Protein backbone atom coordinates (compact mmCIF):
# COMPACT_ATOMS: atom_id res chain seq x y z
CA UNK A 1 0.00 0.00 0.00
CA UNK A 2 2.85 2.33 -0.27
CA UNK A 3 3.02 5.21 -3.09
CA UNK A 4 5.17 4.29 -5.67
CA UNK A 5 5.91 6.17 -8.71
CA UNK A 6 7.92 4.24 -11.49
CA UNK A 7 6.48 1.70 -13.82
CA UNK A 8 5.08 -0.46 -13.66
CA UNK A 9 4.41 -0.30 -9.68
CA UNK A 10 6.65 -2.46 -7.69
CA UNK A 11 5.09 -5.44 -6.37
CA UNK A 12 2.44 -5.19 -3.30
CA UNK A 13 2.49 -0.99 -3.66
CA UNK A 14 0.20 1.37 -4.89
CA UNK A 15 0.90 3.88 -8.05
CA UNK A 16 0.57 7.66 -7.07
CA UNK A 17 -0.88 7.95 -10.56
CA UNK A 18 -3.01 4.75 -10.87
CA UNK A 19 -5.84 5.89 -11.39
CA UNK A 20 -7.43 6.25 -15.28
CA UNK A 21 -4.93 8.12 -17.68
CA UNK A 22 -3.09 8.75 -14.50
CA UNK A 23 0.91 7.85 -16.15
CA UNK A 24 -0.05 10.94 -18.60
CA UNK A 25 1.08 12.84 -15.65
CA UNK A 26 4.77 11.76 -14.93
CA UNK A 27 7.34 13.86 -16.08
CA UNK A 28 9.31 14.26 -18.95
CA UNK A 29 12.67 15.91 -19.88
CA UNK A 30 13.58 16.31 -23.90
CA UNK A 31 16.90 16.93 -24.19
CA UNK A 32 17.52 20.35 -26.67
CA UNK A 33 20.26 18.39 -28.49
CA UNK A 34 19.64 16.11 -30.64
CA UNK A 35 21.49 12.88 -31.73
CA UNK A 36 22.00 14.09 -35.03
CA UNK A 37 25.26 13.41 -37.52
CA UNK A 38 26.24 15.65 -39.81
CA UNK A 39 25.75 14.73 -43.69
CA UNK A 40 28.88 14.41 -46.32
CA UNK A 41 30.07 17.80 -48.40
CA UNK A 42 29.94 18.22 -51.46
CA UNK A 43 33.47 18.38 -53.22
CA UNK A 44 32.40 18.47 -56.98
CA UNK A 45 32.11 22.50 -57.13
CA UNK A 46 35.02 22.91 -55.30
CA UNK A 47 37.56 20.67 -57.20
CA UNK A 48 36.12 21.20 -60.71
CA UNK A 49 36.65 24.38 -62.78
CA UNK A 50 33.80 26.76 -63.20
CA UNK A 51 32.05 27.22 -66.61
CA UNK A 52 28.90 29.38 -67.90
CA UNK A 53 26.63 26.42 -68.13
CA UNK B 1 43.72 -0.68 -53.58
CA UNK B 2 44.84 -3.84 -51.69
CA UNK B 3 42.97 -4.99 -48.61
CA UNK B 4 46.02 -6.21 -46.27
CA UNK B 5 45.97 -5.00 -42.62
CA UNK B 6 48.78 -2.47 -42.50
CA UNK B 7 49.98 -2.53 -46.33
CA UNK B 8 51.16 0.40 -47.57
CA UNK B 9 49.08 2.22 -50.67
CA UNK B 10 51.58 4.68 -51.38
CA UNK B 11 53.02 2.46 -54.29
CA UNK B 12 49.52 2.66 -55.15
CA UNK B 13 48.83 6.20 -54.82
CA UNK B 14 52.12 7.35 -56.84
CA UNK B 15 50.68 4.27 -59.83
CA UNK B 16 48.09 6.37 -59.85
CA UNK B 17 49.50 9.93 -60.18
CA UNK B 18 51.77 7.95 -62.90
CA UNK B 19 48.60 7.25 -64.86
CA UNK B 20 47.37 9.93 -65.22
CA UNK B 21 50.61 12.02 -65.54
CA UNK B 22 52.55 9.93 -68.48
CA UNK B 23 50.12 7.11 -69.71
CA UNK B 24 47.70 9.75 -70.47
CA UNK B 25 50.13 12.98 -70.12
CA UNK B 26 47.51 15.38 -68.34
CA UNK B 27 48.58 17.41 -65.25
CA UNK B 28 48.05 16.53 -62.01
CA UNK B 29 46.19 19.04 -59.63
CA UNK B 30 44.99 17.08 -56.61
CA UNK B 31 42.87 14.50 -54.97
CA UNK B 32 39.56 13.75 -53.45
CA UNK B 33 39.65 11.24 -50.68
CA UNK B 34 37.10 9.45 -48.80
CA UNK B 35 38.02 9.81 -45.13
CA UNK B 36 38.72 6.07 -44.62
CA UNK B 37 41.56 6.55 -46.88
CA UNK B 38 43.10 8.52 -43.63
CA UNK B 39 43.50 5.29 -41.66
CA UNK B 40 44.78 3.15 -44.49
CA UNK B 41 47.49 5.67 -44.63
CA UNK B 42 47.80 6.45 -41.06
CA UNK B 43 48.72 2.14 -40.38
CA UNK B 44 51.03 2.16 -43.17
CA UNK B 45 54.27 0.11 -41.90
CA UNK B 46 57.56 -1.06 -42.78
CA UNK B 47 58.73 -4.76 -43.57
CA UNK B 48 59.77 -4.51 -39.85
CA UNK B 49 56.85 -2.79 -38.35
CA UNK B 50 57.01 0.46 -37.73
CA UNK B 51 54.38 3.18 -39.15
CA UNK B 52 55.20 4.85 -42.30
CA UNK B 53 53.68 7.89 -41.36
CA UNK B 54 53.78 8.60 -37.62
CA UNK B 55 52.62 12.31 -37.95
CA UNK B 56 48.92 11.17 -38.57
CA UNK B 57 46.80 11.28 -35.04
CA UNK B 58 43.82 9.33 -34.58
CA UNK B 59 40.61 11.56 -35.28
CA UNK B 60 42.70 13.20 -38.24
CA UNK B 61 41.79 13.86 -42.14
CA UNK B 62 44.92 14.05 -44.32
CA UNK B 63 44.39 17.60 -46.34
CA UNK B 64 47.34 16.92 -48.59
CA UNK B 65 49.50 14.00 -49.86
CA UNK B 66 52.29 14.09 -51.38
CA UNK B 67 52.76 17.78 -51.66
CA UNK B 68 49.06 17.44 -54.21
CA UNK B 69 46.29 19.01 -52.21
CA UNK B 70 43.28 16.52 -50.82
CA UNK B 71 39.21 17.46 -49.86
CA UNK B 72 37.74 14.80 -48.29
CA UNK B 73 33.75 13.29 -48.32
CA UNK B 74 32.11 9.66 -48.49
CA UNK B 75 30.74 11.12 -51.51
CA UNK B 76 34.13 9.64 -53.00
CA UNK B 77 33.12 6.05 -51.42
CA UNK B 78 29.17 6.77 -52.44
CA UNK B 79 27.70 5.19 -49.16
CA UNK B 80 25.33 7.95 -48.93
CA UNK B 81 21.36 8.78 -48.91
CA UNK B 82 20.40 5.50 -50.83
CA UNK B 83 23.64 5.00 -52.79
CA UNK B 84 26.13 1.24 -51.80
CA UNK B 85 29.27 1.63 -50.85
CA UNK B 86 31.69 1.60 -54.18
CA UNK B 87 35.02 0.31 -52.03
CA UNK B 88 36.56 3.49 -54.29
CA UNK B 89 38.59 5.61 -51.37
CA UNK B 90 40.45 7.89 -53.43
CA UNK B 91 40.26 10.00 -57.26
CA UNK B 92 43.26 11.30 -58.28
CA UNK B 93 43.13 13.66 -61.66
CA UNK B 94 43.50 16.79 -63.30
CA UNK B 95 40.56 18.41 -61.97
CA UNK B 96 40.94 21.22 -64.79
CA UNK B 97 39.91 18.16 -66.95
CA UNK B 98 36.26 18.36 -64.98
CA UNK B 99 34.26 21.84 -66.07
CA UNK B 100 31.27 22.58 -64.25
CA UNK B 101 28.59 25.45 -63.60
CA UNK B 102 24.97 25.35 -62.28
CA UNK B 103 22.66 26.65 -65.66
CA UNK B 104 19.53 27.47 -62.71
CA UNK B 105 19.03 27.08 -59.09
CA UNK B 106 15.56 27.22 -57.63
CA UNK B 107 15.67 28.00 -53.35
CA UNK B 108 13.56 26.84 -51.03
CA UNK C 1 15.18 13.11 -13.53
CA UNK C 2 13.86 10.32 -11.54
CA UNK C 3 11.86 7.89 -14.06
CA UNK C 4 11.96 6.31 -17.89
CA UNK C 5 10.90 9.72 -19.28
CA UNK C 6 14.44 10.76 -20.21
CA UNK C 7 14.64 11.67 -24.04
CA UNK C 8 16.93 12.14 -26.71
CA UNK C 9 15.63 12.83 -30.15
CA UNK C 10 17.32 11.06 -33.49
CA UNK C 11 17.15 12.30 -36.52
CA UNK C 12 16.08 9.10 -38.31
CA UNK C 13 15.43 9.47 -42.20
CA UNK C 14 16.84 12.88 -44.39
CA UNK C 15 15.99 14.58 -47.60
CA UNK C 16 17.42 12.77 -50.57
CA UNK C 17 17.51 14.53 -54.05
CA UNK C 18 16.47 13.42 -56.96
CA UNK C 19 16.94 13.55 -60.78
CA UNK C 20 14.50 14.21 -63.52
CA UNK C 21 13.95 14.65 -66.67
CA UNK C 22 12.14 17.61 -68.64
CA UNK C 23 8.17 17.09 -67.15
CA UNK C 24 9.17 13.81 -65.48
CA UNK C 25 7.21 14.32 -62.13
CA UNK C 26 8.89 15.77 -58.83
CA UNK C 27 8.73 13.99 -56.04
CA UNK C 28 9.01 14.00 -52.84
CA UNK C 29 11.36 12.53 -50.02
CA UNK C 30 12.02 11.37 -46.50
CA UNK C 31 12.20 13.26 -42.85
CA UNK C 32 11.98 11.52 -39.79
CA UNK C 33 12.18 11.57 -35.90
CA UNK C 34 12.97 9.01 -33.95
CA UNK C 35 13.79 9.38 -29.87
CA UNK C 36 15.86 6.83 -27.15
CA UNK C 37 14.61 7.10 -23.58
CA UNK C 38 16.68 6.38 -20.45
CA UNK C 39 16.48 5.18 -16.82
CA UNK C 40 17.63 6.09 -13.65
CA UNK C 41 18.92 3.58 -11.08
CA UNK C 42 19.64 3.62 -7.75
CA UNK C 43 22.90 2.48 -6.34
CA UNK C 44 23.00 2.41 -2.26
CA UNK C 45 25.82 1.31 0.53
CA UNK C 46 25.35 0.97 4.16
CA UNK C 47 27.85 -0.44 7.00
CA UNK C 48 26.09 -2.24 10.34
CA UNK C 49 28.23 -1.96 13.54
CA UNK C 50 26.99 -3.27 17.01
CA UNK C 51 26.99 -0.41 19.74
CA UNK C 52 30.44 -2.08 21.19
CA UNK C 53 31.97 -1.94 17.91
CA UNK C 54 30.65 2.07 18.05
CA UNK D 1 44.80 -8.01 -27.92
CA UNK D 2 47.71 -10.27 -28.02
CA UNK D 3 48.82 -10.97 -24.59
CA UNK D 4 52.88 -12.06 -25.77
CA UNK D 5 55.48 -10.61 -23.73
CA UNK D 6 57.02 -7.45 -25.49
CA UNK D 7 54.16 -7.54 -28.45
CA UNK D 8 53.37 -3.76 -30.04
CA UNK D 9 49.85 -3.07 -29.85
CA UNK D 10 49.77 0.11 -31.67
CA UNK D 11 48.32 -2.11 -34.75
CA UNK D 12 45.35 -3.54 -32.38
CA UNK D 13 44.69 0.05 -30.59
CA UNK D 14 44.46 1.38 -34.39
CA UNK D 15 42.37 -1.49 -35.59
CA UNK D 16 39.76 -0.36 -32.75
CA UNK D 17 39.69 3.62 -33.94
CA UNK D 18 38.74 2.22 -37.79
CA UNK D 19 35.78 -0.15 -35.59
CA UNK D 20 34.36 3.12 -34.72
CA UNK D 21 35.07 5.64 -37.17
CA UNK D 22 34.39 3.45 -40.25
CA UNK D 23 31.16 3.95 -39.50
CA UNK D 24 28.82 7.03 -40.53
CA UNK D 25 29.69 10.41 -38.24
CA UNK D 26 31.05 8.87 -35.03
CA UNK D 27 33.84 11.10 -33.73
CA UNK D 28 36.13 9.18 -32.03
CA UNK D 29 36.71 10.92 -29.05
CA UNK D 30 39.22 9.55 -26.76
CA UNK D 31 39.75 6.02 -24.29
CA UNK D 32 39.31 4.41 -21.36
CA UNK D 33 42.68 2.73 -20.31
CA UNK D 34 42.93 0.24 -17.44
CA UNK D 35 46.55 0.98 -15.85
CA UNK D 36 47.39 -2.61 -16.72
CA UNK D 37 47.63 -1.32 -20.76
CA UNK D 38 50.55 1.05 -19.70
CA UNK D 39 52.86 -1.55 -19.25
CA UNK D 40 51.70 -3.09 -22.47
CA UNK D 41 53.00 -0.26 -23.75
CA UNK D 42 55.96 0.40 -22.13
CA UNK D 43 57.22 -2.74 -22.53
CA UNK D 44 56.19 -2.74 -26.64
CA UNK D 45 59.85 -3.52 -28.38
CA UNK D 46 60.88 -3.72 -31.65
CA UNK D 47 61.99 -6.68 -34.37
CA UNK D 48 65.71 -5.71 -32.85
CA UNK D 49 64.86 -5.70 -29.12
CA UNK D 50 64.87 -1.67 -28.53
CA UNK D 51 61.27 -0.15 -26.69
CA UNK D 52 58.87 1.47 -29.11
CA UNK D 53 57.82 3.87 -26.51
CA UNK D 54 60.54 4.68 -24.74
CA UNK D 55 59.45 7.90 -23.24
CA UNK D 56 56.92 5.81 -20.59
CA UNK D 57 58.70 5.78 -17.12
CA UNK D 58 58.03 3.46 -14.58
CA UNK D 59 55.13 4.87 -12.36
CA UNK D 60 53.68 6.98 -15.39
CA UNK D 61 50.02 6.01 -16.69
CA UNK D 62 49.32 7.38 -20.31
CA UNK D 63 46.89 10.08 -20.28
CA UNK D 64 46.98 10.43 -24.19
CA UNK D 65 47.50 7.56 -27.08
CA UNK D 66 47.82 9.05 -31.20
CA UNK D 67 46.62 12.12 -29.58
CA UNK D 68 43.84 11.42 -28.13
CA UNK D 69 43.30 12.10 -24.55
CA UNK D 70 43.19 8.71 -22.10
CA UNK D 71 42.04 8.28 -18.43
CA UNK D 72 42.86 5.67 -16.30
CA UNK D 73 40.92 3.24 -13.69
CA UNK D 74 40.86 -0.12 -12.89
CA UNK D 75 36.85 -0.30 -13.06
CA UNK D 76 38.11 -0.82 -16.87
CA UNK D 77 38.98 -4.59 -16.49
CA UNK D 78 36.81 -4.58 -13.51
CA UNK D 79 38.55 -6.80 -11.05
CA UNK D 80 37.21 -4.29 -8.88
CA UNK D 81 34.49 -4.84 -5.72
CA UNK D 82 33.67 -8.31 -6.31
CA UNK D 83 33.61 -8.12 -9.98
CA UNK D 84 35.63 -10.72 -11.98
CA UNK D 85 38.65 -9.33 -14.56
CA UNK D 86 36.81 -9.03 -18.03
CA UNK D 87 40.21 -9.16 -19.82
CA UNK D 88 39.41 -5.60 -20.67
CA UNK D 89 42.38 -3.12 -21.19
CA UNK D 90 40.83 -0.28 -23.01
CA UNK D 91 37.58 1.20 -24.26
CA UNK D 92 37.68 3.49 -27.24
CA UNK D 93 35.05 5.75 -28.76
CA UNK D 94 32.85 8.96 -29.44
CA UNK D 95 32.13 9.53 -25.88
CA UNK D 96 29.70 12.11 -26.66
CA UNK D 97 27.27 8.67 -27.58
CA UNK D 98 27.44 8.33 -23.60
CA UNK D 99 25.00 10.67 -21.98
CA UNK D 100 24.99 10.30 -18.11
CA UNK D 101 24.09 12.64 -14.95
CA UNK D 102 22.73 12.21 -11.41
CA UNK D 103 19.06 12.72 -10.97
CA UNK D 104 19.76 12.82 -6.78
CA UNK D 105 22.52 11.94 -4.27
CA UNK D 106 21.90 11.08 -0.45
CA UNK D 107 24.83 11.76 1.76
CA UNK D 108 26.17 10.09 4.43
CA UNK E 1 59.12 0.11 21.32
CA UNK E 2 61.66 -2.79 22.37
CA UNK E 3 59.54 -6.30 22.09
CA UNK E 4 56.68 -7.94 19.67
CA UNK E 5 54.53 -5.69 20.40
CA UNK E 6 55.03 -3.11 17.60
CA UNK E 7 51.23 -3.31 15.38
CA UNK E 8 50.04 -2.07 11.98
CA UNK E 9 46.29 -1.67 11.03
CA UNK E 10 45.72 -3.51 7.86
CA UNK E 11 42.46 -2.71 5.74
CA UNK E 12 41.26 -5.80 4.87
CA UNK E 13 37.50 -5.69 3.02
CA UNK E 14 35.73 -2.62 2.09
CA UNK E 15 32.43 -1.47 1.35
CA UNK E 16 30.97 -1.91 -2.37
CA UNK E 17 27.04 -0.79 -3.20
CA UNK E 18 23.97 -2.31 -4.81
CA UNK E 19 21.94 -1.57 -7.48
CA UNK E 20 18.29 -1.28 -6.06
CA UNK E 21 14.64 -0.43 -7.44
CA UNK E 22 12.04 1.65 -6.17
CA UNK E 23 10.73 -0.41 -2.92
CA UNK E 24 13.42 -3.20 -3.08
CA UNK E 25 15.16 -3.84 0.23
CA UNK E 26 18.28 -2.27 0.89
CA UNK E 27 21.33 -4.23 1.90
CA UNK E 28 24.97 -4.16 3.87
CA UNK E 29 27.93 -4.41 3.10
CA UNK E 30 31.79 -5.31 4.38
CA UNK E 31 34.37 -3.84 6.24
CA UNK E 32 37.09 -5.54 7.92
CA UNK E 33 40.24 -4.72 9.43
CA UNK E 34 43.65 -6.87 10.49
CA UNK E 35 47.27 -6.62 11.61
CA UNK E 36 50.79 -7.28 11.18
CA UNK E 37 52.92 -6.83 14.07
CA UNK E 38 57.14 -6.93 14.41
CA UNK E 39 59.84 -7.38 17.02
CA UNK E 40 63.13 -5.24 17.21
CA UNK E 41 66.40 -7.07 17.91
CA UNK E 42 69.89 -5.04 19.21
CA UNK E 43 73.32 -3.82 17.25
CA UNK E 44 76.17 -3.59 19.67
CA UNK E 45 80.01 -2.76 18.64
CA UNK E 46 82.26 -1.82 20.80
CA UNK E 47 86.45 -1.40 21.11
CA UNK E 48 88.61 -1.71 24.44
CA UNK E 49 92.16 -0.09 24.76
CA UNK E 50 94.80 -0.38 27.21
CA UNK E 51 95.67 3.75 29.24
CA UNK E 52 99.17 3.44 27.32
CA UNK E 53 97.19 2.96 23.92
CA UNK E 54 94.71 6.00 24.70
Amino acid sequence: ATKSVLQPPAAGSASIVGGAGGTQLLPKNISQEWWKKATEQSIIPTLSKSTPV
Amino acid sequence: LPLTAGVDIDPFLWEGYNTVTEAAGNNFSGFAFDPRLTYVLATARDSDGRRLNPDINMGQTVTSYSGQPAINSRTVGGDVDAGTDTGIRAIGGDWDALRFGYAHQIGL
Amino acid sequence: IIGDGNVVPVLTKRPSASIIGELQNKVDSELEVGAKNFKTIKAEVGLEFSLETI
